[PDB]
């Protein structure tokens, strides 16, 4: 199928792009293509951030209109199908490089050379405890902004990426 | 630019009978991406803005009755309505809104209704002792609910038939019984109004079995 | 041409079955779209010549006779997902992360 | 929900520029619609779409009034501008605020304009009260209304008793008489058992000059 | 870059460990060459964020706690060989078969 | 790596080729290439089969010379490394379209329809026996003349593969 | 192992076709090799690649003699021919059957065979006695060897006892007299203390006359 | 064509001293694929066909010893016998081989060995009495195992210096002990060996401390 969504860019200057427009994205066969937009409310007063294609999503199914469901957030956010649907908005909540350490490398000093990080972490398990480091290129590293790699749970593992030569040592 | 011509301008056809509107345009409407006609239909009654009717080509609006259809394909719609209603009343715009720019619109078709004779309710009206102080005579004749629209007034005064003096306004079809309103007003100088006694309008119509008259005489309470 | 099941069906061989990921449920505030996706997940034996993809599957199956390591139930295709989020300076992004859902299962 | 208002001069003098505002309500100028209209409809004819405009400024004017149209919008202010120069009497008509789709095409309107082009100047109304024919059937039907002559230039509104009495009246199309004034009768059919018993106003208003009468109209006695 | 294990490292990583085959034992005699080759197959236990091909690997990990169906070890890089051999009709065939020996192995 | 090998094909004409000369055969910069040749011996009058290149092979690993090791086979095979080591050989064994009905296809009376061929098979097992029938394309079929999927072994599970319209049924 | 064996005609007339043919042992033709060459050496210069062909048939002659040369091959008999035009006395040289290969560069050679361009008919030797000097001391050294005079063309081969004695053996290279005929001398040395002990008999061989002697020298008494 | 240059023609060192022999190649021999040179070296002994000693440039034949080595790169090479032999003493070819057609060689290069001087043993023979029968008079006069390679033989018969009635022959350096042997013939006519008495031959060579000379007369057992 094929999709022709409404595409604005707040940040356009700085990425160097047209400030409004519509596009035309090609898709998959297979699968199925969606609109998107997204804007600050702060008080009435409407702040556009981005509008544009958005690949399939299980959430935006049969939504022919563009209506944020979230409860009062920062950023509101909103979805339709067919051709155009983010042409309008509104909101109606839901009732329902670097060097480190890779435990795994000895066979050089236990040390890597990444573009991307270098991560540690563990948990307690086998009984006791146990203790990881590694490093992972700049690719891996998604997404861009956040790569989850460096990212944990409170509960049990933690986690933490780094930068600098030799960060990713001991807890 | 994608002209648009719309068929018939006029067209009259008794109630709950079909009215079927034919548009036509120079430049295909088709879309080839999603396989869709991008023109619109819409209705206008007198004094309010248009309102849209169909889109999508047959694609009909929530709160739309289902008397209304939309088909057609290319650079050929039709537009029908099954068993017209006298709120139905009105004139129809085919218009044509793709991508493409220039966004042009029809020349217009009214819808009328067919309706039995109706003979007018006929009223006078003279000048109110208001106005009779400014220097200014306004003498009203009212014909009311009647069909069909063609009618005659003629004025007399002391039996002295008026003309090129008078001045006649009408109304579109009514949306409850379907009839027509007629008031003629004779502009008369305040001077010429005193020189004179009997003021008189006739109307004659289809639903007469004779030319009606109504009169006054000035200065009778 | 792989096989799509659902809670519904039973049996197990290599079959995509439905598994929905929440951002939210972890705590990423920093996610604004999805904050909940389709991820699915694949389960099932791999016996007797079954969606092989390739024929290495098969030829070292027929190699052992019922030894440890016979075929397991992997993805066989994956397809990207949009995302709009915040980044370390708290700039807004979008960008496409493929290798995100399962669109089918295979064996090997 | 959206309600899209509109407002305009009302008058202008021939070969100047024109301009019209239309505010939004219900509903952000840059949330609910990707572009905005204006369209024209003159005296008596059909339609004519007169340019569109998106919200972040770019505009496409009308290839048969370009160069002489000028089209722009204010987020800040929910509002949205036409300017017309170089006017003659075929620009004279009622000038509509819409917006434009790319679905629905048009659908939401505003409640229209009316701008003329003239070189005269404004005049107020004179309201006089066509009193119940005293000769009525007390059992029948009684018809009674109330006149507008000599304003300039169109509209004037007519209700009566404030929208509370709307079955049975005819409000006629305004006659344009010899010295370029217009006159305009409104009249309504009652029961004439009320004669005496019903009052009957009817409010006139002429924006153009700030006019709004509310005359009442009463028989005459024998 | 996988790791290529052999019979003397031990522990159970998503490792690529030998594995002849040979067809003469199956008693294939059409055909000349390979008359055995090499195949390999993968073997091990897939956790925290190995090896992981693909993102969905480690968020279908942390999506679950200790659910049923982790990561598996398949084989992430094919390559081909060559084969002398009879057709049906006994006609001598020269082939290129992709989709015979393993190069790394992975986790999904 | 870049291998040239001398190349030869005996049934050239059918297949519209040269019938002998060099090729180059470029390769992966991750594996290894070799050379081979394949002739009939025949009571020493010797007739040749085909020569050319020959993809990584854990066999020809390590040999300058290309020498048959095979006990007295019918076709002999050689195989070696380095540019044009198949310019000589010797012998010296060693001391050392259609329908069919899938069992998995109700949704459709049980049937295919293939460009490849279909099989039918099955042993005992889950206890008492089982049942399966099912068509695969022309693509999978490989080797080109001998599919495998159509091979079995004698001592359990049988096999039969089959082109005609629904020949794949009961044993 | 392998062994080239090659084979010719010794004699040809000026200003006419020559041909060699070359057999093969130990080896298969369309085995143990890709290509197959023939070089010439003339008298007693340097050498000269004449040409190589596959065994699929496909020739390279040298550009220096090309448009002359005619070189084939016969898998069935495991054979490999040449063959040279039009030939001038610069042709007169020892040619050589060799296996060109791509590898290893010419690495197995064959015996050579020496070919002569000359307008003369072929003649038989005489094989004479140098009698060992009788005044021998009889506690040193004594010299002896035989006298192959008056053949024509090269080569004669010359062993001792049948290649039995071999130590202090000198062949000298053939001379050529004004009759246009060769002579040769083969001469040895011996302990003195054999004369009349050890037997000594020089073979001989001629090939394109068919001649082989095998001659005794033996001392003379006063 | 690559040609193909030696040098130098001759070349003469000691026992156990070093050769080595240059030839320079007008194209590159040098092959990109796999880095490699397509140049051999040859060794040809007296009557015996060439053996290929080195091939690869630098790379050494089956059963060939250690002393020989190759060298060299792009468009010159050179190759070391260290520690000559007499067993060595032969000519010498570079040739290229490389994919191109023409395959060609070089000028050839003899190896020589310098020795300690070395006094002929000379021997004379008269002729057989089986050729002086056929009108033929072959007198023959041997010398054995001496070096340098210069030496003279005067033929005299009864005291008259023979000239231009004499042909010579020489053998090359000898692969077991580096000398050289010379065979001259005088031949006469049966008639004029029956007319003289004394047939002497005076052999003049660098070992000797005087000219030596072997005679015998006319039938004397
Ligand atoms: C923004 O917020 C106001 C109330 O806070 C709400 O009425 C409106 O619908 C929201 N969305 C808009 C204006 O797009
Ligand atoms: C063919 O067979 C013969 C004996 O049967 C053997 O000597 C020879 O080496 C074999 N291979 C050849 C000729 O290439």
């Amino acid at each position: 199928e094929t999709r022709e969504c409404i595409y604005y860019n707040a940040n356009w200057e700085l990425e160097r792009t047209n400030q409004s427009g519509l596009e035309r994205c090609e898709g998959e066969q297979d699968k199925r293509l969606h609109c998107y937009a997204s804007w600050r409310n702060s008080s009435g007063t409407i702040e556009l951030v981005k509008k544009g294609c958005w690949l399939d999503d299980f959430n935006c199914y049969d939504r022919q209109e563009c209506v944020a469901t979230e409860e009062n957030p920062q950023v509101y956010f909103c979805c339709c199908e067919g051709n155009f649907c983010n042409e309008r908005f509104t909101h109606l909540p839901e009732a329902g490089a670097l060097l480190c350490a890779c435990t795994s490398c000895l066979q050089a000093n236990y040390t890597c050379e990444t573009d991307g990080a270098c991560m540690v972490s563990i948990f307690n398990l086998d009984g006791m405890e146990h203790h990881v480091a590694t490093c992972i290129p700049k690719v891996e590293l998604v997404p861009a902004g956040k790569p989850f790699y460096c990212l944990s749970s409170e509960d049990l593992r933690n986690t933490h990426c780094c930068y600098t030569d030799y960060c990713n040592r001991i807890d | 630019d994608i002209v648009m011509t719309q068929s018939p301008d006029s067209l009259a056809v008794s109630l709950g009978e079909r009215a079927t509107i034919n548009c036509k345009s120079s430049q295909s409407v088709l879309y080839s991406s999603n396989n869709k006609n991008y023109l619109a239909w819409y209705q206008q009654k007198p004094g309010q803005p248009p309102k849209l009717l169909i889109y999508w080509a047959s694609t009909r609006e929530s709160g739309v009755p289902d008397r209304f259809s939309g088909s057609g394909s290319g650079t050929d719609f039709t537009l029908t309505i099954s068993s017209l209603q006298a709120e139905d009343v009105a004139v129809y715009y085919c218009q044509q809104y793709a991508l493409a720019p220039p966004r042009t619109f029809g020349g217009g078709t009214k819808v009328e209704i067919k309706r039995t004779v109706a003979a007018p309710s006929v009223f006078i009206f003279p000048p109110s002792d208001e106005q009779l102080k400014s220097g200014t005579a306004s003498v009203v004749c009212l014909l009311n609910n009647f069909y069909p629209r063609e009618a005659k007034v003629q004025w007399k005064v002391d039996n002295a038939l008026q003309s090129g003096n008078s001045q006649e306004s009408v109304t579109e079809q009514d949306s409850k019984d379907s009839t027509y309103s007629l008031s003629s007003t004779l502009t008369l100088s305040k001077a010429d109004y005193e020189k004179h006694k009997v003021y008189a309008c006739e109307v004659t119509h289809q639903g007469l079995s004779s030319p009606v008259t109504k009169s006054f005489n000035r200065g009778e309470c | 041409l792989g096989l799509d099941c659902d809670e519904h069906s039973s049996e197990s061989r290599c079959c995509r079955y439905p598994l929905t990921v929440d951002f939210e449920a972890f705590g990423w505030d920093w996610i604004i779209a999805p904050k909940r996706y389709k991820a699915n997940y694949c389960s099932g034996q791999c016996e007797y010549m079954f969606m092989q993809k390739y024929p290495h599957t098969h030829l070292v199956q027929q190699a052992n006779p019922r030894g440890s390591a016979g075929p397991c139930c992997t993805p066989t295709k994956m397809s990207p997902i949009n995302m709009l989020y915040f980044n370390d300076k708290q700039q807004i992004i979008y960008g496409k992360i493929p290798g995100m859902v399962v669109d089918r299962c295979g064996c090997s | 929900q959206l309600q899209l208002q509109e407002s305009g001069p009302g008058l202008v003098k021939p070969s100047e520029t024109l301009s019209l505002t239309c505010t939004v309500s219900g509903g952000s100028i840059s949330s609910s619609s990707y572009y905005w209209g204006w369209i024209r409809q003159p005296p008596g004819k059909g339609l004519e779409w007169i340019g569109s405009i998106s919200y972040s400024g770019s505009t496409y004017y009308n290839p048969s009034l370009k160069s002489r149209v000028t089209i722009s919008v204010d987020t800040s202010k929910n509002q949205f501008s036409l300017k017309l120069s170089s006017v003659t009497a075929a620009d004279t008509a009622v000038y509509y605020c819409a917006r434009d789709s790319l679905r629905y095409g048009m659908d939401v309107w505003g409640q229209g304009t009316t701008v003329t082009v003239s070189s005269a100047s404004t005049k107020g109304p004179s309201v006089f009260p066509l009193a119940p024919s005293s000769k009525s059937t007390s059992g029948g039907t009684a018809a009674l209304g109330c006149l507008v002559k000599d304003y300039f230039p169109e509209p004037v509104t007519v209700s009566w008793n404030s929208g509370a009495l709307t079955s049975g009246v005819h409000t006629f199309p305004a006659v344009l008489q010899s010295s370029g004034l217009y006159s305009l009768s409104s009249v309504v059919t009652v029961p004439s058992s009320s004669l005496g018993t019903q009052t009957y106003i009817c409010n006139v208003n002429h924006k153009p000059s700030n006019t709004k009468v509310d005359k009442r109209v009463e028989p005459k006695s024998c």
